[PDB]
């Protein structure tokens, strides 16, 4: 699953999969799942 | 004098070595049929969106 293969048919899953690597406590995960807008979840996932 | 190749999400910039890895095995048939020819060659084209 590379970014150059264009096989990321579901970007939401790729952002979620990238946020899954974070070691943040479960609460942070629940809060990020609560987020609905896209730049907030990408911004927060990067922050984590 | 060959039919067009299946680029399949692979940019080959001019004067830039690149690797192509299609998962299908039908393009290999075309690669093995050209071995008896004196000069073996292939062309590279680009895809639209």
């Amino acid at each position: 699953m590379q970014a150059g293969q264009r096989v990321v048919d579901n970007p939401i899953y790729l952002s979620d999969m990238g946020a899954a690597l974070t070691g943040a406590e479960s609460h942070e995960l629940q809060d990020v799942l609560e987020e609905t807008n896209i730049p907030k979840r990408l911004y927060k996932a990067l922050s984590l | 004098h060959l039919p067009l190749i299946a680029i399949t999400r692979n940019p080959v910039f001019p004067r830039f070595i690149k690797i192509i890895e299609v998962k299908n095995k039908k393009l290999v048939e075309l690669l093995r049929r050209k071995v008896r020819l004196a000069q073996p060659y292939v062309g590279v084209f680009l895809k639209r969106d």
